[PDB]
Formats: C-alpha cells, sequence, structure tokens
RNA sequence: UUCAACGAGGAAUUCCUAGUAAGCGCAAGUCAUCAGCUUGCGUUGAUUACGUCCCUGCCCUUUGUACACAC
C-alpha cells in the first residue's frame, strides 16, 4: 500500500481530546499547501513528518 | 457534551 | 583579524604564519611561478593569490580549499585588494 | 480555537455561509465585527491553502 | 594540482600510542571500527529523531537528555539501544555491561552480513516502529479501539523497546546470549523479515489500526 | 624556571589534576602511561582530547595526570576534562590565542562537558 | 599460520609455529566431519553427524556464532565459498547439498538435489562465483549454475569410481580424486584431459598450491589410504615429484597456504589416528657521531 | 529422488506452552468460565446450579450462571480431541471473575464432575497444580491479559450463532504458515457473545442453529484436523 | 503428547495446613508455630502491663 | 526404586519523573526512635511523561476595576 508523508504545521489546543492523543494539523509534502487534520499517540511537535496509511479520512475528537 | 468547533461544524 | 601573515615567495608558495607566536600554520602550494599577490578577505573566510604564472587562484581559508582558479592573459605584477566591497585590481603585463 | 480546529472542507463551506448571509443585509449589519473578525481570522489562518484552491466559484465568491 | 601542508614533521610522541589509535584521527568510529558517514536513515520522518551525525567513540555519552522534552532525539540512537538494554531488575546501571554487549553485537552483526552495523541497527528501527496505532476511546469503558497515528518520537522509542526486550526474551532460556540474540533481531529487523519479534508486534499493531480504523 | 600549567577535571567526587609543561611529548596518567587507563572500553573517552585536535598538539608538551577519589567511569571523565583544558589553558599562556581558541571551539563542538562540568544539583521541583 | 584438524567429536586448531594445539573445539554431540575456515579466516564452520553445521569464530571456541541444522543425516562436508562471504554449502548423507546465507540461516536459500548417493565433497569454481561442483559416492561430479533452478547440473563429468574429493586448479580444470587413480577435466569443454593412477588404494584427498616459494610453480598433492601422499606438477603433465609414506593409511592431508610468509607446513592426518606433521623453517652518540 | 528421514522411529510431539509463540498452533479460550469457591462452616466447594438452594442468592448472583459443568465438558472435549494429542493446540480458560488459567495439553482432566470439582478448588486457591510424577507443573493461573500470552503472530476469532458462517477447513487453511488461531469460545449457560471484544477483530460461527460449547470446539478442532491433516 | 495424572489433595483447605504424611515434623512445625505466637502474645502483654 | 515445599509469584493493590527508579557494598549507632534494625556514605545509573483537563477528583471565579490601548 502506498504510504504518504505530513508534516505538522499546528499542535491544536484546547480540543477536547482524549488524555494521551493530541489532535493537530499537517500538510502533505507532494503538495505542500493541502493540509489535514490528524490525530496523533506520543509526543509531538511543530514541523515534524508523520507518516499517513491513509489519507481519505479526517479527524473526528476521541474524547 | 460537544464543545465550541465541534458545534460549529455540525451547524 | 592579526593572526596570521601571509609569505609568497618566488618559488610559488603561500605559507601561513601566526603573528603572535611566530610559527607555521599552514602553506599552500598552488603556483609554480613566483606569487606576487595575496590577500584575505575582511572575514578571514577567502583568500586571493595572484602570480607571475597568470593564475589568481581563490581558495577558502578556513576550509584549506580552493574555491576556484582564474587564468589571465598576461603574468600579474601586483595585487590591491579592496577589502569593504571585495573588488581586487591587478596589475597585468600586459 | 473553534476556528482553528474545523478543517479546509469545513472553512470552504464557512466561506459559503459568510458568502450567503451578506444578501441578508439584516443580520449583516447586525453582527459585522463578529463576521469580520471570524471571517479574517479564518482566511488568515488557512491563507496558504486557500490561494492555492483553484475554482473560480470560490474565486467569485471571496470577490 | 593544489595541496596544503599542514603538519610540517613526521608526528611521534614519547609515549607510544598504538597505530588504529593514532589513525583514529582522521574519522571517528565507533570502537574505532565502524565508520558514522555514508550511515544515512533511510527512511525520512525518522531523520531528525535517529541520530547518527555526531559521530562517537563509544556508546557512554554521560550528556544528560532527560531534563527536556525532545532532547532524547539527538541522543545517539547507539546509546539509546545502549540504555534501553540495560533494564530490568538484574541488570540496571550495568552501563558498562551494556555497552560492551553492544560492542560484541555490532562485531557479529558484521560478520555475518558483512555490512556497516550501524546501517542494519539504523534500518532496524526504521522498520521496526510501527506507523499506526490504537487509544481506546473510553466512553467511560466501552471496549472499542479508535485508530490513531503515531509521532516519530514514538516510533524511536517503540522502536528500541521492541527490539531489546524482543532480544531478552529470545536470550531467556536458549544457548544464545544477549549479544547474538540481539545480533540476529537486528539483523532481522534491519532486511524486514517478519521472523522477528519486533516487527511481528508492528504487524499487528499496525494490522489492529487498520482493523478498528 | 619551566613554563607550566596546572588544571582541574571533576566528575561525581573524582578529581584530576593535570600539569602541562614543555617536552617530548609523553601523556601519564598516575605515573603509567595513558595508554593503560582501565575500564579500556572508556580509553577512548581518554583519547578523544588527543584525537579530537590531532596528536601534533601533542607532540612538544608532556602531560601528567594525579587523579584521585570516585570510580571508574568518574576517574576516565575527570581525566578528560582536565586533559582537555589543559590543552587549552596552554595554547593560551605559551602559545597564540588562535590556536587556543581553536581548540576550544573544536572541544566545544565535540561536548563542552570536556571544559565545564555539570556540578551543582538538584531541582526543588 | 593455523590449520583446523577435525579429528572425532572435537576440532583442534594448531599454531604453524609451535605445532601444539592453540585452540579446541569439543562442544559437539556426535562425529563432527567437517572444519573449515572462511575466506577471511574470521570464523570457522563445521558439520557434524547429526547434521548440525555448526559455525563458531575462529580464534575463541566459546562463542558458537550460529547452529544450522541440517539434514537429519550426517552432514559431512561444509565449506564457505572462495569468493562470497555470506553463503555456506553444507552437503551431507541426504543426497543434496545446500547453499546457506548465513543471515537467513534458517531454510536453505538454495537446494542442490540430484545426485543419486552419498555426496561427499564440494568445491567452488575460482573465478565464476556461480559454479559449485560436487562429487558423490557414484562418480559423476555433478556441477551447478546457481542462478539457474539448481535441482539440474549444468553437465557431469564421469569419473567412473566412486570420487573422494573433487578440487579446482585453474578457473577451468578442476581435479577430482577417487578410487587408485585421479582425473583432470577441462570445464570450459567438459572434457577430460589427464589421468594419474600412480597409487595401490583409493585417493582419499587431493589439495593444491599457487605461487608460493618453490621451484615447482604449482603443486597437487595427493592422499590415498596405503600410506602415501605425493605431489604431482601440474605444468608438465601432472607428473609425480616427491612423495612420503607414512605409518598406516593417510586419511586427509594438507600444505600451507600460498601466503604463508613463515614457517611452512605439510601435514597428514591417517585412518590410523594420529597426526603428521612435516615442516620446512626458514656503541655511543659520540663515537657514532665521530 | 527425495531420500527418507534419518530416523523413522516416532518421536512424541513437543509439548507447547506460552514459553513458545513462534509454533504455529490452536489456541482455545474458554470465556466466561464458573469457577469460584465457597466455605461451609470446615469445607470448601465450587459453585454449582445444583450444591445449593441459595448459596448463590445469598451471594446475590442468579443460579443458572453457576455451570461449572460446561466448562468441564469442554475441557475433556479439547482434551481428548486428536489435535490436542497431536500437539498443536493449548487451553486457556478466563472465568467471569477475571482470572486467566493456562491449561497444559499433558494434563489428563478427570473424568467425573466432582473430581474436576476438588480440582479446581485447590487450583484456584494455590494458583499451580503439579503432576503426580511431580516433574512439570501443568495447570496454573497465569497473569492477564491473554495477549501477553498469546503468540506474536495469532489471528484471534470468537465463536457466536449470529455471525457470517464458515467453513473451518478452507477458514483455517486461508491464513498463513506461521499464524496460529485463537478462537474465543463462550462457556456460559447463556449471554451475549461479546465477551471479548478487545481481543478480537473477526466474530465468526459454525452454524445456523444454536451451538453448544463443547460442540462448537468439536466442530472447530475437527475442521482443524482436516486442514492440517490430523 | 505424553499425559501426566494431576497431583492434588481430596477436601483441600487452604486455611488449614497441608497433611504432612510424617507426624514428627509436621508436629514441630506446628508447634514452633504454636511457641510463637504464645510467645509474642505473653511478651506483649507483660511489657504492656509493665507500662 | 517410590509417599512434603519450590523453577520469579493470581485477582487486586501501592509508590514513582534526573544523579530520579533500581543494583552495589562500606561505616557509624549521637539524650527521642533503632540493633529481629536505624541513619549516614560513596560506587554504577536508566526507560517513559514533561502534554492534557477527555476520565476521577480537588480548588477558584462569575461587576474587569487597577489608569491607558485593545477585548
Amino acid at each position: 500500500t502506498p504510504v504518504t508523508l505530513a508534516k505538522v504545521i499546528k499542535v491544536l489546543g484546547r480540543t477536547g481530546s482524549r488524555g494521551g492523543v493530541t489532535q493537530v494539523r499537517v500538510e502533505f509534502l507532494e503538495d505542500t499547501s493541502r493540509t489535514i487534520v490528524r490525530n496523533v499517540k506520543g509526543p509531538v511537535r511543530e514541523n515534524d513528518i508523520l507518516v499517513l496509511m491513509e489519507s481519505e479520512r479526517e479527524a473526528r475528537r476521541l474524547r | 457534551s460537544l464543545k465550541a468547533g465541534e458545534r460549529l461544524m455540525e451547524a | 583579524c592579526g593572526n596570521f601573515g601571509f609569505i609568497g615567495s618566488s618559488n610559488g608558495s603561500i605559507t601561513i604564519y601566526n603573528m603572535q607566536s611566530g610559527i607555521l600554520r599552514k602553506k599552500y602550494k598552488l603556483h609554480k611561478r613566483a606569487v606576487t599577490g595575496i590577500s584575505l578577505d575582511g572575514m578571514n573566510r577567502k583568500m586571493v593569490s595572484c602570480g607571475l604564472d597568470g593564475i589568481v587562484g581563490f581558495y577558502d581559508f578556513n576550509k584549506s580549499t580552493l574555491l576556484g582558479k582564474l587564468k589571465l592573459d598576461a603574468p600579474i605584477t601586483a595585487m590591491v585588494y579592496h577589502r569593504s566591497s571585495d573588488l581586487f585590481a591587478l596589475a597585468l603585463d600586459d | 480555537d473553534a476556528l482553528m480546529v474545523m478543517p479546509f472542507s469545513y472553512v470552504l463551506k464557512f466561506l459559503k455561509f459568510i458568502d450567503t448571509v451578506m444578501q441578508n443585509k439584516t443580520l449583516l449589519h447586525s453582527h459585522l465585527p463578529l463576521i469580520c473578525k471570524n471571517l479574517f481570522f479564518i482566511i488568515k489562518f488557512n491563507h496558504k491553502e486557500l490561494v492555492s484552491q483553484k475554482n473560480e466559484e470560490l474565486k467569485l465568491q471571496i470577490n | 594540482d593544489f595541496e596544503v601542508v599542514e603538519e610540517f614533521t613526521p608526528v611521534v610522541l614519547a609515549t607510544p600510542i598504538p597505530e588504529e589509535v593514532q589513525q583514529a584521527q582522521t574519522e571517528i568510529k565507533l570502537f574505532n571500527k565502524w565508520s558514522f558517514e555514508e550511515v544515512e536513515v533511510k527512511d525520512a520522518s525518522l531523520v531528525d529523531y535517529v541520530q547518527v551525525r555526531q559521530p562517537i567513540f563509544v556508546a557512554h555519552t554521560a550528556g544528560r537528555y532527560a531534563n527536556k522534552r525532545f532532547r532524547k532525539a539527538q541522543c545517539p540512537i547507539i546509546e539509546r539501544l545502549t540504555n534501553s538494554l540495560m533494564m530490568n531488575g538484574r541488570n540496571n546501571g550495568k552501563k558498562l555491561k551494556a555497552v560492551r554487549i553492544i560492542k560484541h553485537t555490532l562485531d557479529i552483526i558484521n560478520v555475518l552480513t558483512d555490512q556497516n552495523p550501524i546501517q542494519v541497527v539504523v534500518d532496524a528501527i526504521t522498520n521496526t516502529g510501527p506507523r499506526e496505532d490504537t487509544t481506546r476511546v473510553g466512553g467511560g469503558g466501552a471496549a472499542r479501539r479508535q485508530a490513531v497515528d503515531v509521532s516519530p518520537l514514538r516510533r524511536v522509542n517503540q522502536a528500541i523497546a521492541l527490539l531489546t526486550i524482543g532480544a531478552r526474551e529470545a536470550a531467556f532460556r536458549n544457548i544464545k546470549t544477549i549479544a547474538e540474540t540481539l545480533a540476529e533481531e537486528l539483523i532481522n529487523a534491519a532486511k524486514g523479515s517478519s521472523t522477528s519479534y519486533a516487527i511481528k508486534k508492528k504487524d499487528e499493531l499496525e494490522r489492529v489500526a487498520k482493523s478498528n480504523r | 624556571a619551566v613554563p607550566s600549567v596546572q588544571t582541574f577535571g571533576k566528575k561525581k567526587s573524582a578529581t584530576a589534576v593535570a600539569h602541562v609543561k614543555a617536552g617530548k611529548g609523553l601523556i601519564k596518567v598516575n605515573g603509567s602511561p595513558i595508554t593503560l587507563v582501565e575500564p579500556e572500553i572508556l580509553r577512548f573517552k581518554v583519547y578523544e582530547p588527543l584525537l579530537l585536535v590531532g596528536l601534533d598538539k601533542f607532540s612538544n608538551i608532556d602531560i601528567r595526570v594525579r587523579v584521585t577519589g570516585g570510580g571508574h567511569v568518574s576517574q576516565v571523565y575527570a581525566i578528560r576534562q582536565a586533559i582537555a583544558k589543559g590543552l587549552v589553558a596552554y595554547h593560551q599562556k605559551y602559545v597564540d590565542e588562535q590556536s587556543k581558541n581553536e581548540l576550544k571551539k573544536a572541544f566545544t563542538s565535540y561536548d563542552r562537558t570536556l571544559l565545564i562540568a555539570d556540578s551543582r544539583r538538584p531541582e526543588p521541583k | 599460520h593455523d590449520f583446523a584438524v577435525t579429528s572425532s567429536t572435537r576440532v583442534q586448531i594448531f599454531s604453524s609455529r609451535t605445532r601444539q594445539v592453540i585452540k579446541t573445539f569439543s562442544r559437539f554431540k556426535d562425529v563432527v566431519y567437517s572444519a573449515s575456515f572462511r575466506s577471511d579466516g574470521k570464523l570457522l564452520c563445521a558439520g557434524d553427524a547429526t547434521g548440525l553445521v555448526s559455525v563458531y569464530d575462529s580464534y575463541n571456541p566459546r562463542t558458537i556464532l550460529l547452529s544450522i541444522n541440517a539434514s537429519t543425516h550426517p552432514t559431512h562436508v561444509t565449506k564457505f565459498h572462495t569468493q562470497d562471504n555470506k553463503i555456506l554449502a553444507t552437503a551431507s548423507d541426504d543426497r543434496v547439498t545446500r547453499l546457506w546465507d548465513i543471515s537467513n540461516a534458517y531454510e536453505p536459500q538454495l537446494e542442490l538435489t540430484g545426485a543419486t548417493d552419498y555426496v561427499r565433497t564440494l568445491s567452488f569454481i575460482p573465478a565464476a562465483p556461480h559454479l559449485v561442483a560436487t562429487g558423490s559416492y557414484d562418480g559423476l561430479i555433478r556441477l551447478y549454475d546457481t542462478r539457474s533452478s539448481g535441482s539440474t547440473p549444468i553437465y557431469s563429468l564421469n569419473h567412473d569410481q566412486p570420487v573422494e574429493n573433487v578440487i579446482a586448479v585453474s578457473p577451468t580444470q578442476i581435479v577430482s580424486c577417487g578410487g587408485n587413480n585421479f582425473k583432470v577435466w577441462d570445464l570450459t569443454s567438459n572434457k577430460k584431459l589427464y589421468e594419474r593412477g600412480n597409487f595401490n588404494k583409493a585417493v582419499t584427498c587431493l589439495d593444491y598450491v599457487e605461487n608460493f616459494d618453490s621451484p615447482m610453480q604449482s603443486a597437487l598433492i595427493a592422499s590415498s589410504l596405503d600410506g602415501h601422499v605425493k605431489v604431482f606438477d601440474p605444468l608438465d603433465n601432472f607428473q609425480v615429484k616427491f612423495g612420503w609414506k607414512f605409518s598406516g593409511p593417510v586419511l586427509s592431508c594438507a600444505v600451507s597456504p600460498s601466503t604463508a610468509q613463515g614457517n611452512r607446513h605439510l601435514v597428514a592426518g591417517l585412518s590410523s589416528g594420529l597426526l603428521a606433521i612435516r615442516t620446512k623453517k626458514k656503541k655511543s652518540n659520540n663515537f657514532q657521531r665521530m | 529422488q527425495k531420500a527418507l528421514p534419518a530416523s523413522l522411529v516416532p518421536q512424541a510431539p513437543p509439548v507447547l506452552t506460552s514459553k513458545d509463540k513462534i509454533t504455529k498452533r490452536m489456541i482455545v479460550v474458554l470465556a466466561m468460565a464458573s469457577l469460584e469457591t465457597h466455605k461451609i462452616s470446615d469445607k470448601y466447594v465450587l459453585l454449582n446450579c445444583d450444591d445449593h438452594q441459595g448459596l448463590l442468592k445469598k451471594m446475590g448472583r442468579d443460579i443458572s450462571e453457576a455451570r461449572p459443568d460446561i466448562t468441564h465438558q469442554c475441557l475433556l472435549t479439547l482434551l481428548d480431541s486428536p489435535i490436542n494429542k497431536a500437539g498443536k493446540l493449548q487451553v486457556y480458560i478466563q472465568t467471569s471473575r477475571g482470572i486467566l488459567i493456562e491449561v497444559n495439553p499433558t494434563v489428563r482432566i478427570p473424568r467425573t464432575f466432582k473430581r474436576f470439582s476438588g480440582l479446581m478448588v485447590q487450583l484456584l486457591h494455590k494458583l499451580s497444580i503439579r503432576s503426580v510424577n511431580s516433574e512439570e507443573k501443568l495447570l496454573k493461573v497465569i497473569k492477564n491479559p491473554i495477549t501477553d500470552h498469546l503468540p506474536t503472530k495469532c489471528r484471534k476469532v470468537t465463536l457466536s450463532f449470529d455471525a457470517p458462517v464458515i467453513r473451518v477447513q478452507d477458514y483455517i487453511e486461508k491464513l498463513d504458515d506461521d499464524e496460529s488461531i485463537c478462537v474465543f469460545v463462550g462457556a456460559m449457560a447463556r449471554g451475549k457473545d461479546n465477551f471479548a471484544d478487545e481481543y478480537v477483530d473477526e466474530k465468526v460461527g459454525l452454524s445456523n442453529y444454536p451451538l453448544s460449547a463443547s460442540v462448537a470446539c468439536s466442530k472447530f478442532c475437527h475442521g482443524a484436523e482436516d486442514a492440517w491433516n490430523i | 503428547i505424553p499425559t501426566h495424572a494431576p497431583k492434588y489433595e481430596e477436601n483441600f483447605n487452604p486455611d488449614k495446613k497441608s497433611y504432612d504424611p510424617d507426624r514428627t515434623r509436621s508436629e514441630i512445625n506446628k508447634m514452633k508455630a504454636q511457641l510463637k505466637k504464645e510467645r509474642k502474645f505473653t511478651m506483649k502483654e507483660i511489657r504492656k502491663d509493665a507500662k
């Protein structure tokens, strides 16, 4: 399965996420203008790259 | 119990 | 900086000594005929040498590489480096 | 934060909402600074993706 | 052409220094054997978290990496492997034993697969770290999992953890020791053979995330 | 009568005094050579002040280190600190300042704990 | 400068300057059969009568590096590749040799079958690294291209007697011993060109020397179950030049390799249970200023 | 052309446990078993539907859920199945009170019921049971969750009645050469078949009829025997 | 697969100890526990009435 | 030869964020306490959080006041 890479541009704050899971807003690398909201598990900061097995799915909250 | 942002999104 | 002095010999070899302690630091060997002009940047970063075989050598100074070498059309007799604008003038043999 | 959580598809339909609401000039003028604050933060935050969208419908919408 | 003279007398010392030791002043190799140049991180998003750009002489940099958040993303990954190797109640504190068995396992990684063992362990990290995982979305305790993505520091953390504890359980009561089981684990994880504990665990975590995505 | 220089290297309770003076090039820790410093896996932790800057700096000076206190790894960290800042102080006082701060730049680019220890701790959160 | 002798259930590395056992490998369960060094001389493979190839590193008998579990039959010959470093060829009493990658030591990377009875020897061809010549007790030196299927030889050389050893002299010609003679085979033309039968009983083993300090530029020596080890010169038509007689039937022999640079050895191990080594050996500063 | 093995004398199969996470096997998990003990004053018993009128109602619970007989008759079926003799199975059970018990293949579970009751009392209170020959330890309470003990490559399905019905033979030859199969079967008298939602990715069934517990076990075992040629 | 029989006692009781088949080592363990509890209770009581 | 325990300890539960957890020994025995031990002292020294109020709780405020600008 072809995988894609996406750089964090903004760690979303004050979302009501479940603890240990943080929403994040990533823009792609093959077209560095379009973004998608993902939600990651470990510690994340800005401008680091993370690996999306799919990109056809926006993230809701977790709670 | 939603919050701001998702209430605005569903609206 | 006042730390380095540069000697250009008639057998074409630049030697770089320390002005405080008086010992050889480096030794560049590009030219084969007499080196008539040596100068260095105002930031000690690129040096420029000109010999009377008519090649101007451009070296990096911190790294000991050469950045390039330009062959003119006459043997060069004198260099003057204007150091703020980074422009040096050569009195050629023609 | 409420305007930063929402993705770009919701930003595009937010622009559709603003485009419809400034035809009804009654509730445009009773909510002018709120519409201005929200709309300018939305496109200021999403400016990089908005100027990479290619659709004359949205171009005429913004105008 | 052009050549620089920068030493002007052959350097000899009164204390005799071994020839390979004074050969080590032209390039820093790990244990004076394994070169750090041409060691790339063949998976992006993990470059800037597996650190191979400051070469070291031994995996015992006593620097302080646990007082800011992502400061352990620039501990050299050989030393992160070593520190993760020295953990259980039996082997706590014994960093010199951990460094010595890391030296032995890089020697036997190279003698089995005749390539750079730092490149082998870097490929093992970037193949082991899972790229997706599940959190348990609670609902008070409704047993349903939701697939999340996973950040690269967590991928390097869980990569080193999976590799080291896989080497422990693979050395638990067999004839092989921790150095030989870790060598087998790092080789199999580097090529990605699905015979290793580590990438079988990665495939299970990624498959469960694909399931309840 | 001789140009000489004394520095100190410390980790937890080990402490190492290094005397550097002009000489033939011999580096001696506790009387024995530097190539005998056990635990023999950190001998390159002791060596890296030499290999970071070249042995042509040590070709004209002789160092001696006296190390007391501490344990094995605290003693090798005291030795490497004493050697590093002793070479820097010798090139400050008796060789030129350009080689002095070239040595400081090389050691600080490798790790500044060759030159400055981490000394007073903890933090009361 | 060191050599490994495979007796029963131990392998002893002797030194070529003291001729005493420097190191020994005794943790085999049954009779160890073959023991050879890798081409880098860094590790040592030993095939054992239980079909367990165990490769240690040389000069460290305590670290068994990996134990390939080959066939349930006894594994009788184990040698690394001479060009490649990470492949090990083991033939066994299963009438099938196997090429193992020593990284993936679970399944054999290639399974060279095709021989009808008791494959006892491998050999590699010394310039083409894809070319494995194997020899069995039915005669019939098979040889395999490893890029192909590998279950069929590309051709077969009919030594009529059951072969005991096959070595490779040139990149082109190989020598097979078995029965009272040995034959040499051109390999580019699939064709026999010399045969010497100067023994009474079966030639057990061969080995070959090149470029060493000698009047003979090449030398093939042959060991033959009747006491004799003889040296044949490959440049004048494999004529015999010298020989030794020993106190019993000689089962295996070897000499020091081509670059020995010191005390040079000929070793022959007998079926009687003993080992025979024959070696050839090799004022004031004021006054000086005056 | 292919030779024989070097030894035709048949070895016993290697008995597998949780200390071997490599070998392909069949794990059978008896979920929601009713294994609780209780005091009489002087005596300890295992809670039945029949040893009491209202000990279970004094404890609060209902009497229909105290059925250790059905996990007994599942354990008998699994350990007399030929796949257990061939050594391709091990039996984990987990009590409705959240107690995980590992069951060795080498055990001889007693055939009558109250012998099994007296076995379960000592297992639940001593956490371990040795053999009469006392050389190994063959019935033991181990630590939750079960995924710490299951093999690292193991597809975990659960058994029910309302699910897309499969055939066990082609279902087991679908999975590959090192993947095991962990089959959560419920040992309840009745209940929702959701006892293992957090471990399982596939919820399947075997028939179109209301299938008893040990009949479901024996059906899956016989399908596995046909798929693995036993 | 070999098949061992499980060793367990019938009418198990955890609160009672196991029935050792020796009446002169189970007896010494019983009376060691008895002297320990009676000695502990005895000297506890005499030090608290001393207090 | 064959008749007790036991091969890292279940359910639950407690504590813990850098010279920290843990390993290791060596001394002392300081008017209370402690030797069925207590307190010092060094040696070796990590993994993972360093975010969040989603859960469990605890707390605070609900005129902005305190002086501009802004909200």
